[PDB]
């Protein structure tokens, strides 16, 4: 409340200073489950274009 | 991926052979040519044709080729006894795993 009003005396009443919030506390990654791979080298390869 | 070709081959002095290279759609397909190669016994090799049409300097007329869409052969005209040799023919493929594949090679016999 001191920091919020740049003050060192309070006066007498209610003051909003903050916000809470609750952290998270773990991620989760979901992808489809394939395995083929991409033919990259099919087209960034070749003789001839 | 090498090209298949039959193993050898038996002729007469004076009249044509005739040898083929048989290949896939992959190596001989989409419009690439096939190149000729010689293998004297104990010696240097030396080419034949390269182009499948064209011909270089240094060899006999006798010599000719051409390729019918999967496979391709050649025809000697008039075959002798220095004929003796053996006879590559050499590809492409679309990648470049296979920028030079070669055959594994014919042989003639005169008489
Ligand atoms: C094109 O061809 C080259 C090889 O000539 C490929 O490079 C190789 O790629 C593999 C897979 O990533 C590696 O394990 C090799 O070490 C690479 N070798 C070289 C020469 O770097 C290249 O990946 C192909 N095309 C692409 C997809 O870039």
């Amino acid at each position: 409340t001191k920091c919020t009003l740049k003050s060192f005396t309070v006066e007498k009443g209610i003051y909003q200073t903050s916000n809470f919030r609750v952290q998270p506390t773990e991620s989760i990654v979901r992808f489809p489950n394939i395995t083929n791979l991409c033919p990259f080298g099919e087209v960034f390869n070749a003789t001839r274009f | 991926s090498v090209l298949t070709q039959p193993p050898s081959v038996s002729g007469a002095p004076g009249q044509r052979v005739t040898i083929s290279c048989t290949g896939s759609s992959s190596n001989i397909g989409a419009g690439f040519d096939v190149h000729w190669y010689q293998q004297l016994p104990g010696t240097a090799p030396k080419l034949l044709i390269y182009g499948n049409n064209n011909r270089p300097s240094g060899v006999p007329d006798r010599f000719s080729g051409s390729k019918s869409a999967t496979s391709a052969s050649l025809a000697i005209t008039g075959l002798q006894a220095e004929d003796e040799a053996d006879y590559y023919c050499q590809s492409s493929d679309s990648s470049l795993s296979g920028l030079y594949v070669f055959g594994t090679g014919t042989n003639v016999i005169v008489l």
